C-alpha cells in the first residue's frame, strides 16, 4: 500500500557499503568538475608550518612529524621530524645527530636544541602526528599530513614511503619475513645521572601484534636501561624518574618493501630506511618499566 | 550516511535553547547506551551526576561504560547524533577549558565543580552537563591530583599537609588554570601489602637472573599467603580499570577561536 | 658405546605419471571475482573450487 | 560376484553382495590480481 | 587480505554444515591470511591437541592468530571476513558466558575442561573456536596462573594442590570453568619475574602517606573493603606526583602482565544474548 512500499526504496540500495558517500561525491564532481581529495580513503590534514621547520620534509617526502609540549607559552607547539629528534636520542652517531643538526639548525632553529636536549623528553613532549605528502613551499610551508592511511601522491600515484633514519631502525629492526610488518615507537630512556638520561628513541618493526609479549622482546634489549631503571630507585629516595620505556602503534607496511635508502640534503646525506607502503596507524601510548 | 541516533525532546525545547544547541553542533554527546531512539534524559551526562556519595572515579566508572557520540544536527523536536566512526575525523567542539593544539590526543572526563561548577539550555532538572574533551596527558594529570588529595584529605589536622593539599588543587596547562575514595583505599592496599609480601619472592627468585635485574632489585601460613596475593592482584585490577583512561581523540588541526577541532577519532 | 647414525638424502627426481582416459571427473564453476579494495590497489582475488 | 556351488565338504561361498560408494575431493584455485587506484583513475578522470 | 575464502580439504558432514550455517558470526582465528586457505590452518584446534598442552604455551601463541568472522556457510566455501579495526560487527557466542553489554571482550585459547568439540571430529579433526571472554574473566583466569606459580615458589609438595582446588573453580557469569591443572613453565616464569619485581618498586615508590593511608583510615571509618583488609608530615607534593606516577607506571604493567589483548568492543547485545555487535579489533 503505503508503508511497505516506501521502504523497499531504503531496501534495494545494494551491493555498497552505503552508497551514499560514493553517489554522492559524483552528483558534486560533475557539478564542479573532477574533484581531487574525494578519490581518497586516507585521512590528511593541512598544517601551517614555518620556514625555519620547512626543510627536510619539503625536499624528500613521506616523513613523519611531531608535536612538541615546548616548555615555553609563545611557541608551545613545534613541529619535530622523525630526522629531527635524531639529534636528542642517545642512539644516533655524533656525526649523523651534528649532520642533521647543520640542516636544521641554520638560525632558526637550535632553540630547539637547547629546548629538546635541554628542556628533556617526558615522552610527552611529542606526539605522532603522521606522515607527510605534497609539501607547499611559497611564503609558508604548508605541509599536507596524512593521520590513519597511506601516503601518497594526489592522483593515487605513487606511495610515499616512511623515511626512517638508520640509527634509530637498526637497534629494533625485527626479524627477518615476508608478512605485513607493524611499525611501532619506542622511546628509552637509561636513568644514569642527568634526570632523564639521554632519551633513546627507536622506530621498531616487529611481527608481533601483542602488547605484552612485544615489550618482551624490548625486555630482551633493554636490561642495560632496565638495570639502571632499578638503579635510581634506590640511588635517589624521595626523586623517582618515570617510566623506562614508552611503546606506541606508528603503522604498519608490507615488508618486502622494506629496503635501505638515503636522502640527499643540505649538510651531507643521511642514510634511511625506506618502508614504502606504509599505512599510517596511530596507537596509544603504552607506559612500561 | 554515517551511524543515527534520535533524540526525542521530551522537555520543550525553546527555539532561543535552539538557538544554543544550534550552536554545540559539533561538540560530543555522552550515550548511556547505543540505540536509535534515546530520551533527553538519556543522552547527556546528568544522570550521572547526581548522587549524594558520588566520587569523581565512580562517575569515571559509569562514563567509561557511557558511549560517545558526536552531535549532528538539531532539528527543533529532534537532536541528531552520529556515533563516530573509528578512524574518521570528526569537528568536535571544545567546550572544555583547555585550548587544544594540533596533534594532541584527546581524552573524555566528568566535568568537575571545583570552581568552573557549569550547566546548560535546562528545563526540569535536565541540562545536557557535557564532558570535558581534555588532552590526555593533563586526564592523567587531573586523576593523580584527586587521589592525592584524597590520599591526604584524612590529615586535614596538619596545618602544613593542609599546605601540602593548598598546593596541589592548582592544576594549569596551556593557556588554562582549573581548580580541583576506594581507588585510594586501592592505593594504600598495594603500597602496604606489595611492602610484605614481596620479600618472600625476591629472595628465591634472585639467584637465577636473565635480564640481570633481580640482582638489585633485593636493593629495593599459605592460606593467608595467597589471601594477600589475591587480593594483591585484584587491588590492582582496581586501579588499572580507573587509571587507563582510555583515549577518545586525535585533533589533527584546530580551527580559529578555538571553539572547534577536526579530530580523528582514535578508540 | 657403538653408534647406527642414520641420515636422509633429498633426491629431486623427475616423476611420471600415467592416468588413464578420464579418471578423475573434476566438477568445476565459474570463476567467482571478489574484490578488496584499498587506499591503492585494488585486489580482485578469482576462485573457483 | 561370481558363484561357483562345488564340491563336497568343501565350504561354498554363499553370494556376495559386495556394495560401495566412493566420495570426491575439493581443492580450489586463486590467482590474486592487482589493479593500483592510479589506473582506475585515469579511468574516471579523462582530462582535457 | 581481507575475505579468506577456506577450503574444507576434509570429509564433512550434511550435519557438520547445518551446524556452521547457524554459527554464521563466529571467531576463526587464521594464521597466514591468504584470500584462500585450507582448514588445516583455520580454525585453533590445530594447535590445542599439541603434546606438552598447557595454558601457558597456547595463550602465548594464539596472539600471533588473526581472527576472522564466519560469513556465507553454504555447501563447501567458508567466506571469512577479517575484520578491520573500528567497525560494528556481530559475533555469535562460541562460551556461555552473555558478556554483559558495554564491555571489551578477548581470546581465550580452549575450554580447556575436556576436549570440546569444537565442531565434530571430522576424520580426527575437529574445528574448535576460541572463547571469546569479557576480559575479567580473561585477567582472572590469567592471574590464577601465576598465584599458583608463585604458591609453588614456597610450597613443599601438597600445600599447592590443597589451595589450587581452592581457587581453580572459577564461579564467573554463567560459567564454572576450571584452571588447566597449573604447569609451572617458562613463559610464566619470565613474567613472574617482572611481577615480583614490580611489586617490589611499588614498596619502593610508596612513601608513606599512600602507605598509611587505610591504616590511618580504620581509626575513622567502618567500612567492608576497610575491615577486610585490616586482615589482609612531608610538604612535598611535587616529589610525590612524581613517585605516584612512576607507581603508574608498574601497576599499568603489571595489570598488562596478567591482562590480555583488547578486542571485540559491544555495541549491543541481543535479548537472545547470543548475537552481539561489536566493534574495536
Amino acid at each position: 500500500s503505503f508503508g511497505p512500499m516506501k521502504r523497499e526504496v531504503m531496501e534495494f540500495d545494494p551491493e555498497d557499503p552505503y552508497k551514499v558517500s560514493k553517489m554522492r561525491k559524483l552528483e558534486r564532481s560533475i557539478a564542479k568538475g573532477y574533484v581531487y581529495g574525494a578519490d581518497h580513503q586516507a585521512i590528511t590534514a593541512r598544517f601551517f608550518v614555518r620556514e625555519s621547520l620547512g626543510e627536510v620534509e619539503q625536499k624528500n617526502l613521506g616523513v613523519l612529524m611531531f608535536r612538541l609540549d615546548t616548555g615555553i607559552e609563545m611557541p608551545s607547539t613545534v613541529l619535530v621530524s622523525l630526522f629531527f629528534l635524531s639529534m636528542v636520542a642517545e642512539n644516533v652517531s655524533a656525526a649523523t645527530k651534528n649532520t642533521l643538526a647543520a640542516i636544521y639548525g641554520r638560525e632558526g632553529e637550535a632553540i630547539r636544541t637547547w629546548l629538546r636536549d635541554g628542556a628533556w623528553r617526558l615522552h610527552r613532549v611529542v606526539h605522532p602526528l603522521g606522515c607527510t605528502n605534497s609539501i607547499t613551499p611559497g611564503a609558508t610551508c604548508l605541509i599536507t599530513c596524512s593521520m590513519r592511511g597511506h601516503s601518497y601522491n594526489m592522483l593515487k600515484t605513487e606511495i610515499y614511503p616512511l623515511l626512517v633514519p638508520k640509527e634509530i631502525y637498526l637497534d629494533l629492526d625485527g626479524e627477518s619475513t615476508d608478512e605485513i610488518r607493524f611499525v611501532y615507537f619506542v622511546i628509552t630512556y637509561d636513568y644514569n645521572s642527568d634526570r632523564q638520561g639521554r632519551p633513546s628513541a627507536f622506530v621498531v618493526v616487529s611481527r608481533i601484534t601483542h602488547r605484552h609479549t612485544l615489550i618482551n622482546v624490548l625486555r630482551y634489549r633493554f636490561r642495560v636501561s632496565r638495570f639502571h631503571f632499578l638503579n635510581n630507585s634506590i640511588s635517589g629516595y624521595g626523586p623517582s624518574t618515570g617510566c623506562l620505556g614508552t611503546l606506541q602503534r606508528l603503522g604498519w607496511f608490507c615488508s618486502r618493501d622494506s629496503r635501505s635508502g638515503i636522502v640527499a640534503s643540505r649538510a651531507g646525506q643521511l642514510s634511511v630506511v625506506k618502508l614504502e607502503k606504509f599505512y599510517v596507524d596511530v596507537g596509544p601510548l603504552v607506559e612500561f618499566a | 550516511m554515517e551511524t543515527t541516533v534520535l533524540v526525542t525532546f521530551e522537555q520543550r525545547l525553546t527555539t532561543g535553547d535552539v538557538g544554543k544547541l544550534s550552536r554545540l553542533i559539533g561538540a560530543v554527546i555522552p550515550i548511556p547506551y547505543r540505540h536509535h531512539l534515546l530520551g533527553s534524559s538519556q543522552v547527556g551526562l546528568d544522570a550521572v551526576v547526581k548522587d549524594k556519595t558520588r566520587d569523581y572515579s565512580r562517575m569515571r566508572a559509569r562514563m567509561r561504560e557511557m558511549t560517545l557520540t558526536i552531535m549532528r544536527r538539531v532539528e527543533g523536536n529532534q537532536m541528531i547524533l552520529g556515533v563516530p566512526t573509528h578512524g574518521q575525523c570528526y569537528t568536535i567542539r571544545n567546550t572544555g577549558p583547555v585550548s587544544w593544539e594540533k596533534g594532541d590526543v584527546l581524552t573524555t572526563l566528568p566535568p568537575v565543580f571545583s570552581g568552573e561548577v557549569t550547566g546548560l539550555v535546562s528545563v526540569s532538572d535536565w541540562d545536557l552537563v557535557l564532558p570535558w574533551i581534555v588532552p590526555m596527558a593533563l586526564a592523567t594529570e587531573i586523576n593523580q591530583r584527586m587521589m592525592m588529595l584524597a590520599l591526604l584529605s584524612l590529615d586535614r589536622s596538619h596545618e602544613e599537609v593542609r599546605a601540602a593539599t593548598a598546593q596541589l588543587r592548582v592544576v594549569r596547562y596551556r593557556d588554562a588554570t582549573l581548580t580541583l575514595r576506594n581507588v585510594c583505599i586501592s592505593l594504600s592496599m598495594i603500597a602496604n601489602l606489595s611492602s610484605e609480601v614481596t620479600l618472600a619472592y625476591v629472595r628465591k627468585l634472585a639467584l637465577e637472573d636473565s635480564n640481570m635485574l633481580l640482582m638489585k632489585c633485593q636493593e629495593i601460613t599459605p592460606t593467608e599467603e595467597l589471601n594477600k596475593l589475591t587480593a594483591l592482584f585484584v587491588m590492582i585490577r582496581q586501579i588499572t580499570d580507573v587509571i587507563s583512561e582510555q583515549p577518545a581523540f586525535l585533533v589533527c588541526d584546530v580551527s580559529p577561536d578555538d571553539k572547534s577541532a577536526l579530530c580523528i577519532y582514535k578508540g | 658405546f657403538a653408534l647406527t647414525v642414520v641420515r636422509t638424502d633429498t633426491f629431486e627426481t623427475d616423476t611420471l605419471l600415467y592416468s588413464t582416459k578420464a579418471s578423475t571427473a573434476v566438477i568445476i564453476n565459474t570463476p567467482i571475482v571478489t574484490k578488496e579494495d584499498r587506499d591503492i590497489n585494488t585486489v580482485f582475488h578469482v576462485s573457483q573450487n | 560376484v561370481p558363484r561357483v556351488a562345488t564340491g563336497a565338504g568343501i565350504p561354498t561361498s554363499r553370494q556376495t553382495t559386495v556394495m560401495v560408494s566412493k566420495y570426491s575431493e575439493k581443492s580450489p584455485i586463486t590467482i590474486p590480481f592487482e589493479i593500483s587506484a592510479a589506473c582506475l583513475t585515469h579511468l574516471k578522470e579523462t582530462f582535457e
